[PDB]
């Protein structure tokens, strides 16, 4: 049994920050979508252009497994259509997207007592992310005369902004993990199936 | 310290066009959105529309949208608001505003703000106040003043014995009628033992009709 | 289905403003990068640059930067090349293409590209081209346009005669070369004239070619 | 978007927390977490004091945090300071890129004690009734909190027409003022045995009455 | 602004393999990234043939296959017939290069049908008329070669000269072998500037030249 490895990307001991998704190809594999219960556990599920009970019925030539840290409140933001400090600057689904968004409460894992600062994500950008779109620069946006010279402060802003992630937080503040499961049709052969 | 000046307020008759202008010193402004906020004299403030820093893009909220027009010039550091089709309820305070943020931002707020510029929209015709002395009664004091009625456009200002007395002086803020014109009132608590002895005149000074009036306040019987 | 249809084919005189379009339909618009393609005639592909329609974010290449205008109009699913001055380097295939998916960046969707040609009716300037079986011919320069016709001693030397297709030079003028191959023991006693004539001016020219 | 609901004022002493609610619609603040707090002082531009309902911008005091619960967001304010005495302005995210502030909430922080007010009420001037015109003008003078309401007698029957009533002023000695007119015609002015200004301050109604024959 | 750089041309018979080389692929492990080829009918817009370096659209022939070693990727055609007698270009892709898209420069790609034939080459130097005109047109024929694919170098005094070249597409000739004809268009000036002219003539690997003089 030739099994997609999502356990790789649903069970990964840390997940990327938003900014920085993590990208996981998915190929020349057999897709069992039913294991995603074991691996997330009490999960929020979306699918955008194919049915969640049919997904074992269904070939595609690739998966793409999309992975990363928000807050609860932002969950929405991953969904065609939206538009907002997430969607715009750090991860952003396109209008037709095909595939589903998963999301599970990761309070336990990824709050601390102090806040989890590892988790970041991206304030303002020079444009919004076209689709799929990752920018990880953290360089210093120079406003002023001055260069910033990797100093933040007068005139110059670092881009980037922690979750601080603390178990006191409500729900819609607590980290969520997310991943994003792309199905791509193209006229070609398919690679991932179900096990049928 | 980015510096915002707004400028162009003015009287302006309804539905009449009316361009203001917010410059920026330093060369910041064309790394922030900008935005223009007003506020009605004693009334809450009001978002009206935000053009991108590099004015891809301009929102409007509903209440100006197909009316007032936002726009940037980068190479001068300055933002305009263009109202059109004017009405009484557009009379506000005009404010510009930057983003916290540069770039595309929008979702946090709004840092640095102008002074703000005067927009007065009303059909009144520039009128000087008619002043009538307010005289003092007939504990050792006694409250007298003037009323300044019905004048056009703000501001009036008030002194009393041409500034020779500032003690225990209160001028009053103005209310708008429903005429269309102003009125306030200046009062002054002075010992009840002056009345009589020391004259008591209110000096009104109407910059824009150019008028001045010098009432004096003389005891009852 | 996805499918990228361009505008018909543009006769420009040098200087003048153009804009070509590629319409987008079958799928979300504002969701795809659109690119632009140059191929001059007889030349490889160049990719120009391309537009994100959504938010007319634009990408020139290096080498196009500045050099033209991509645009986007989102309502009407249309993006388009613009110039303001054309020169007649710009004659050219223009084509428009899209990445297959948001996964897939390769080119898999093509529109059928709209053929921009840039260029005065003119006789030609013959020239003899004297041999060192020997080789002599006549340089027929600078004509529009085609075709012309090209005899040797009033067709009666046709054995050996090889007339060139012209070739379309950058000004829009053509120019064409025809030779012969002829025996060298006749380079004294026979006397070669090459008889051109161009119909669309009127231009019937005989050029001798002496060694 | 309609205009955000905030309570009119709010008060505190020094020390104290104070609580500003806003509430709004499930298309502004109970859609999104884009919802701001500003500060204004009398005669100031506003001052950017809360984003992302509890986050402050740079140099803003710790003493000011917020929450948001479904359409409802709130400032919360502790360890009161007098300097906080301003109006506070509530703004949310409404989609679309566009913002609507709330219509405000003025903030009082009890400084001095309580002062009630001075009230005199000037007749119409002969002068003014020469000009057949007749304003009755109560002026109210040196109380705190700055926090009246007037109300118009005429003989013992409440008048609304004609009056017009300025927000409370500062004076010079930190105490507040304010003023109301009541306009009336001559005929109006003598018609009646006497007018009556009532002026109500923290629970309390001082009362001046002026008479055309007296 | 890297440059993708093909075989100007390949040729091979019926049923052989052929194989054209792309080098100077860079990628960029952080972000997105492809190599693709496209074949080009006369008259028709490029179709992809192989993407993401090794794989086919469906209904492209199994024929074609792509490979990448180093900066070089390949595509190979085993079975070659008729129809795959066109114009390949490879391309590369990297989502943060700029440009992030580049064509190679193309590869002519000629099925033989008859053996090959060397070019016959003849250079004209300008006439006396010509340059009294105050013009200089040098005058290269390129007949009697097989397959219909040729480059043309021109190069003074063994300098290479660019500017003023002018070549036409190879054409048919009665005897089925093909003809083509270059022009360098040079100032009277630079023609006696020169101690000598050449046209070079690269057909199947082989290199035939001319040379002319002014007197
Ligand atoms: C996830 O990985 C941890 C690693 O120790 C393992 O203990 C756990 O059982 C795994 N969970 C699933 C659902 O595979
Ligand atoms: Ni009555």
């Amino acid at each position: 049994t030739n099994l997609c490895p999502f356990d790789e990307v649903f069970n990964a001991t840390t997940f990327a920050s938003v900014y920085a998704w993590n990208r996981k190809r998915i190929s020349n594999c057999v897709a069992d979508y039913s294991v995603l219960y074991n691996f997330a556990p009490f999960f929020a599920f979306k699918c955008y252009g194919v049915s969640p009970t049919k997904l074992n019925d269904l070939c595609f030539t690739n998966v793409y497994a999309d992975s990363f840290v928000i807050r609860g409140n932002e969950v929405s933001q991953i969904a065609p259509g939206q538009t907002g400090n997430i969607a715009d600057y750090n991860y952003k689904l396109p209008d037709d997207f095909t595939g589903c968004v998963i999301a599970w409460n990761s309070n336990k894992l990824d709050s601390t007592v102090g806040g989890n600062y590892n988790y970041r994500y991206r304030l303002f950008r020079k444009s919004k992310l076209k689709p799929f779109e990752r920018d990880i620069s953290t360089e210093i946006y120079q406003a002023g005369n001055k260069p910033c010279n990797g100093v933040a402060g007068v005139n110059c802003y670092f881009p980037l902004q922690s979750y601080g992630f603390r178990p006191t937080y409500g729900v819609g503040h607590q980290p969520y993990r997310v991943v994003v499961l792309s199905f791509e049709l193209l006229h070609a052969p398919a690679t991932v199936c179900g096990p049928k | 310290e980015v510096q915002l000046v707004e400028s162009g307020g003015s009287v302006v008759q309804p539905g009449r066009a009316l361009r203001l202008s917010c410059a920026a010193s330093g060369i910041t402004f064309s790394s922030f959105g900008m935005y223009w906020v007003r506020q009605a004299p004693g009334k809450g403030l009001e978002w009206l529309g935000v053009i991108a820093y590099d004015g891809s893009n301009t929102y409007y909220a509903d209440s100006v949208k197909g009316r007032f027009t936002i726009s940037r010039d980068n190479s001068k550091n300055t933002l305009y608001l263009q109202m059109n089709s004017l009405r009484i309820e557009d009379t506000a305070v005009y404010y510009c505003a930057k983003d916290y943020y540069p770039l595309l931002s929008y979702y946090y707020g709004l840092d640095v703000w102008g002074q703000g510029t005067t927009v007065t929209v009303s059909s009144a015709s520039t009128k000087g106040p008619s002043v009538f002395p307010l005289a003092p009664s007939s504990g050792g004091t006694a409250a007298l003043g003037c009323l300044v009625k019905d004048y056009f456009p703000e501001p009036v200002t008030v002194s009393w014995n041409s500034g020779a007395l500032t003690s225990g002086v209160h001028t009053f803020p103005a209310v708008l009628q429903s005429s269309g014109l102003y009125s306030l009132s200046s009062v002054v608590t002075v010992p009840s033992s002056s009345l009589g002895t020391q004259t008591y005149i209110c000096n009104v000074n109407h910059k824009p009709s150019n008028t001045k009036v010098d009432k004096k306040v003389e005891p009852k019987s | 289905q996805v499918r990228l249809v361009q505008s018909g084919a543009e006769v420009k005189k040098s200087g003048e403003s153009l804009k070509i379009s590629c319409k987008g339909s079958g799928y979300s618009f504002t969701s795809y990068w659109i690119g632009w393609v140059r191929q001059m005639p007889g030349k490889g592909l160049e990719w120009m640059g391309i537009i994100y329609p959504g938010d007319s974010d634009t990408r020139y290449s290096p080498s196009f930067q500045g050099q033209v205008t991509i645009s986007a109009d989102k309502s009407i699913s249309t993006v388009y090349l613009q110039w303001s001055s054309l020169k007649a380097s710009d004659t050219a295939m223009y084509y428009c293409a899209r990445q297959w998916s948001h996964y897939t960046y390769d080119y898999y969707y093509w529109g059928q590209g709209t053929l921009v040609t840039i260029s005065s009716t003119k006789g030609p300037s013959v020239f003899p081209l004297a041999p060192s079986t020997a080789a002599l011919g006549c340089l027929v320069k600078d004509y529009f346009p085609e075709p012309v016709t090209v005899s040797w001693n009033s067709g009666a030397l046709t054995s050996g005669v090889h007339t060139f297709p012209a070739v379309l030079q950058s000004s829009g003028l053509y120019s064409l070369s025809s030779v012969v191959t002829v025996p060298s023991s006749s380079l004294g006693t026979q006397t070669y004239i090459c008889n051109v004539n161009h119909k669309p001016s009127n231009t019937k020219v005989d050029k001798k070619v002496e060694p | 978007q309609s205009v955000l609901t905030q309570p009119r004022s709010v008060s505190g002493s020094p020390g104290q927390s104070v609580t500003i609610s806003c509430t709004g619609t499930s298309s502004d603040v109970g859609a999104y977490n884009y919802v701001s707090w500003y500060q204004q002082h009398p005669g100031k531009a506003p001052k950017f004091m809360i984003y992302d309902v509890d986050q402050r911008p740079s140099g803003v005091p710790d003493r000011f945090s917020g929450s948001k619960s479904g359409n409802t967001a709130s400032l919360i304010i502790s360890g009161l300071q007098a300097e906080d005495e301003a109006d506070y302005y509530c703004s949310s995210y409404a989609g679309s890129y566009i913002w609507v502030f709330g219509g405000g909430t003025q903030l009082t922080v009890l400084g001095q004690p309580k002062a009630a007010p001075s009230v005199t009420l000037f007749p119409p001037s002969s002068e003014e009734l020469q000009a057949n015109k007749a304003t009755l003008v109560c002026l109210i003078s040196d109380f705190y909190p700055g926090a009246v309401t007037v109300a118009w007698k005429a003989d013992s029957s409440p008048v609304k027409a004609g009056v017009e009533t300025t927000t409370p002023s500062k004076q010079s000695n930190n105490k507040y003022a304010a003023s109301s007119y009541l306009s009336l015609t001559p005929e109006q002015w003598k018609s009646h045995r006497s007018y009556s200004c009532q002026v109500t301050h923290e629970g309390s109604t001082v009362e001046k009455t002026v008479a055309p024959t007296e």
